């Protein structure tokens, strides 16, 4: 039958594209407006899909945030992602409060109970000079401890990691982004390859 | 901004207000009448014989 | 019997009175442990299992469980029958099946051990699920069958296939059919041991990036849990076979080898399944 | 400021609206259909199990001839099935893999898609050159496309996540009519059998009935307290049923302008994902997030049957025009035909 042969041809194409799409990392990108997401995506409308290849691995990044609608009605389709990329602009202070709330919402979703976070603390170079003009302790009601960068930067990590209520099932990876971009893509690959390695352990009844 | 929205919102209620509403019991009987009229034409309700069933 | 004969060229007479009691209890509860393990697995074989990698582990676990159950019942009836009344009716047949099923059990644990090694170093390398299933059965059963048939086709015509005391492969001095079982057993354990250390390195990997220490002693409890569940399923308790080969006269080694391996059925139900929190809550409630 | 006076004027109009509905609320359909015999327990078996999708199936639409079936999945492939023989006719590689709705034209010549890409894509099935191609690419919505239905070969109505429904002309690719009034994101819409008036359910727990020719909200129904996810007309066309995130299906009458039935159970606590009606309208089929569907008697609010057999949340279902079978597409990438 010609119709049966047509279905067989279609099946080959479906499986051919399925294995091709099975190697896609399929990451999810979030963050505040103008929070350094451009640097983390351009190192090489609604949501935009960006693709870059690193070490013979193809990555898909979805810049969610341009929808401006009820996120809970379409955030369930972003499951099965390898991890979540978060961008925090350390230079901005007023946008940090909404960034923490946005980070709080994503980590506590019932869909994202196991997806890791590879949050990036951007603009660390501009944070050195800007903190001198306006101290972190004075700007925020909560105490920032020592004014040194070795403690102020670590304080931001404490305020972000503690938002994760699921410590056991989620592994937050933190990195600082600088002018160079060669190592920026390396961290994503290292973080992703650690998640898939760890994910196999749960499926093998080991973790 | 909000003044224009309030002006348009109140006009919609007035348009919706002056409509003809029949009795619920009269409307309820119409739904029951339609189901009884097309009861024989519902293959899901009445088990279709496999001879004329295309999904058998 | 003493259950040490599987790996023991000679069983001393002093251990036999004391070692026989623990192994019979161990074999007895092993049969019951496997029955419950298979029953609970059969009900929830595919209802909750959907991952492609988890698909491979389910078939490996039932194959290990199935091999141990049938081999154990063949072993218990292979030692309770006299070798003179029925030297071939019940004694010869039991030895071949016991030897082949144990070899299948050893080789199946290699497939499970290789599978863990495959998903750790070759994380991005993906082959078809059916292709992995086909090659696993070919080596899980076909390779032990290849070794088993040549064992009965070489030693048996020489009439040195049967030990006088017990229905099991003879040791002798000229013909050593037991090498067809001892050597594969140590080879699988040795290959499994390096797989064990490979998992240990991944759990002990340093923090990626500038992540703080955060929780303390969180990784060490995973290590203890991993070795508790991985040791019986990989047959790491069978490593004592080399100890009884070299000396075969130690009081302690025969006891520990007998009790640990005879209880492997209990270490599968209690540790392989019950310890697994993924299926632990789904079973206790109902 | 005259804003306070306007709000008071609007408030008293709502009181008049509910008082007028309360006058006819004395009679209830639940106490009227107690005399008719119940449909009883009904059994449905999976005659066919369409497989081939590699991701969650969000939408499906039955063919106008009750034979062809189109489904959309997050894998990025839109597949037209032959339900009789399980065969596959087409497999469209959608440009955007984030598809949330799909429609099959009543003439059987066009298929539409849409989702997080903010645009509606229409594909010409009957192409003389062989492989199908994107006939038109409707754009203009600032929110995700939640639903789309074909009025004819040149008219399509779309539900968007910008609290606005629109009617599009395929030839020019422009919004002929824009429907506004929803304060929440519109999730679904249903067309009347005469394709003259349609009702859309939104996230503001309200279903508004619109007029295609005019472009105005004729009626508004507020019976739910959560997001409305499923809208389906009665076969007669004078009533429709709504599915919400409260495991409650409510039947509204257009002429009575009041909720009639409330299909709910104590056991179910999930949310409705899709609803449908049989040819006679006596049987109501509603999708659920608890991995299985339910069958409701539309005149007695009794659970006539259960359509369990899916390993994940049921996302879409539909009944053929001839009412011969009901399909169901869940998140386990499997389409099942029940009869
Ligand atoms: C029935 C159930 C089922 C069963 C399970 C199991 C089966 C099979 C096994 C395997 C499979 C196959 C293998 C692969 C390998 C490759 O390819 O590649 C290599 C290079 O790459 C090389 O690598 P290296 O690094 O050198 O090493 C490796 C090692 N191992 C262990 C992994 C092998
Ligand atoms: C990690 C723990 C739980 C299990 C270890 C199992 C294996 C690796 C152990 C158990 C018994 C061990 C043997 C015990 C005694 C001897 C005799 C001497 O020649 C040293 C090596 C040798 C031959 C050991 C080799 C390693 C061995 C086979």
């Amino acid at each position: 039958k010609a119709a049966v042969e047509r279905s067989k041809m279609i099946d080959r194409n479906l499986r051919e594209d399925g294995e091709k799409a099975a190697r896609e990392v399929k990451l999810l990108l979030l963050g505040a407006d103008n929070s350094g997401k451009s640097t983390i995506v351009k190192q090489m409308t609604g949501i935009v899909e960006t693709h870059f290849t690193f070490k013979d691995l193809h990555f898909k990044m979805f810049d969610v945030g341009g929808q401006r609608s009820e996120r809970k009605k379409w955030i369930h389709c972003f499951e099965d992602v390898a991890a979540i990329i978060f961008c925090v602009d350390l230079s901005d202070y007023n946008r940090m409060h909404e960034s923490m709330k946005l980070f709080d919402s994503i980590c506590n979703n019932k869909w994202f109970t196991d997806t890791s976070i590879i949050l990036f603390l951007n603009k660390k170079d501009l944070f050195e000079e800007k903190i001198k003009k306006s101290p972190l302790t004075i700007c925020y009601q909560e105490y920032a401890g020592s004014n040194t960068y070795e403690e102020a930067a670590a304080y931001i990590q404490c305020q972000f990691e503690d938002l994760n209520k699921r410590k056991d099932t989620k592994e937050i990876y933190t990195h600082f982004t600088c002018a160079t971009d060669t190592k920026n893509a390396q961290f994503i690959f290292d973080a992703v390859t650690d998640v898939i390695i760890k994910n196999n352990l749960k499926d093998c009844g080991l973790f | 901004a909000s003044i224009a929205q309030a002006r348009k919102l109140v006009e919609q209620l007035k348009m919706e207000a002056n409509i003809d509403r029949i009795k619920v019991s009269k409307a309820a009987a119409d739904l029951m009448a339609y189901c009884e009229a097309h009861a024989k034409e519902d293959p899901l309700l009445t088990p279709v014989p496999a001879s004329e069933n295309p999904f058998r | 019997a003493s259950f040490s004969i599987l790996m023991s060229p000679f069983v001393p007479s002093t251990i036999f009175p004391v070692v026989k009691w623990i192994t019979y209890v161990g074999l007895g509860i092993s049969i019951g442990s496997l029955i419950l393990c298979l029953i609970i697995e059969a009900l929830f074989w595919k209802q909750i299992k959907k991952s492609q990698t988890s698909h491979t582990r389910r078939i490996c676990m039932v194959n290990i469980a199935l091999s141990l159950l049938i081999a154990d019942v063949w072993f218990i009836v292979g030692a309770t029958v006299d070798t003179t009344v029925n030297p071939s009716g019940v004694c010869t047949a039991a030895v071949f099946f016991t030897h082949f099923f144990y070899l299948s059990l050893f080789f199946w644990m290699l497939m499970l051990g290789i599978l863990l090694a495959y998903r750790i170093i070759l994380v991005f390398h993906h082959m078809a699920q059916h292709l992995m299933m086909a090659v696993g059965f070919c080596l899980g059963y076909g390779c032990p069958l290849i070794i088993s048939v040549i064992t009965i086709a070489v030693t048996q015509p020489s009439n040195t296939y049967k030990r006088k005391d017990v229905c099991w492969l003879n040791w002798s001095n000229g013909s050593k059919p037991l090498l067809a079982f001892v050597v594969p057993a140590l080879a699988i354990v040795a290959v499994n041991f390096v797989v064990v250390l490979l998992v240990l390195t991944k759990l002990w990997r340093p923090t990626v990036g500038e992540r703080l220490s955060r929780d303390d002693k969180a990784t060490i409890i995973r290590v203890g849990k991993s070795l508790l569940i991985l040791t019986p399923l990989l047959g790491l308790t069978w490593g004592f076979g080399i100890g009884t080969i070299v000396d075969s006269q130690n009081l302690a080694w025969h006891v520990i080898f007998a009790l640990l391996n005879a209880f492997q059925g209990f270490f599968i139900l209690c540790f392989g399944i019950l310890l697994d929190s993924k299926l632990r809550q789904l079973l206790f409630n109902k | 400021s005259e804003l306070d006076q306007l709000r008071q004027e609007a408030e008293q109009l709502k009181n008049q609206i509910r008082d007028a509905r309360k006058a006819c609320a004395d009679a209830t359909l639940s106490q009227i259909t107690n005399n008719i015999d119940p449909v009883g327990r009904i059994q449905m078996r999976t005659r066919r199990t369409l497989r081939g999708h590699l991701a969650k199936i969000y939408a499906m639409h039955w063919g106008t001839d009750s034979r062809l079936l189109v489904s959309a999945s997050q894998d990025g492939k839109l597949i037209i099935w032959d339900s009789y023989t399980t065969n596959k006719v087409h497999a469209i590689p959608l440009r955007s893999s984030w598809v949330m709705t799909c429609a099959y034209a009543p003439s059987g010549n066009y298929v539409a898609c849409g989702g997080l890409d903010n645009i509606c894509s229409i594909y010409n099935l009957k192409t003389r050159e062989g492989n199908v191609r994107v006939s038109r690419e409707l754009a203009g919505h600032t929110g995700y496309l939640s639903c789309c239905r074909f009025l004819d070969d040149n008219q399509i109505v779309t539900s968007s996540g910008d609290t606005t429904c629109a009617l599009w002309d395929i030839e020019t690719g422009q919004q002929t009519t824009t429907f506004t009034g929803h304060t929440g994101d519109v999730m679904s819409l249903s067309l009347a059998p005469d394709t003259r008036l349609f009702v859309s359910g939104a996230c503001d727990a309200s279903a508004k009935l619109w007029d295609v020719r005019e472009g105005m909200c004729r009626q508004t129904f507020t019976g739910h307290e959560s997001d409305i996810n499923a809208i389906c007309f009665f076969p007669n066309g004078n009533a429709f049923a709504t599915g919400s995130d409260d495991a409650t299906c409510r039947l509204f009458d257009l002429r009575a302008d009041q909720e009639l039935m409330t299909y709910s159970h104590d056991n179910i606590i999930c949310g409705i994902t899709s609803v449908s009606f049989s040819k006679s309208g006596r049987l109501l089929l509603a999708g659920y997030d608890d991995f299985n569907c339910n069958v409701w008697d539309a005149l007695k609010a009794d659970r006539a049957g259960v359509l369990a057999g899916h390993d994940n949340r049921v996302s879409c279902l539909g009944v053929t025009d001839d009412g011969m079978a009901v399909a169901t597409g869940s998140w386990d990438s499997f389409l099942k035909i029940w009869n």
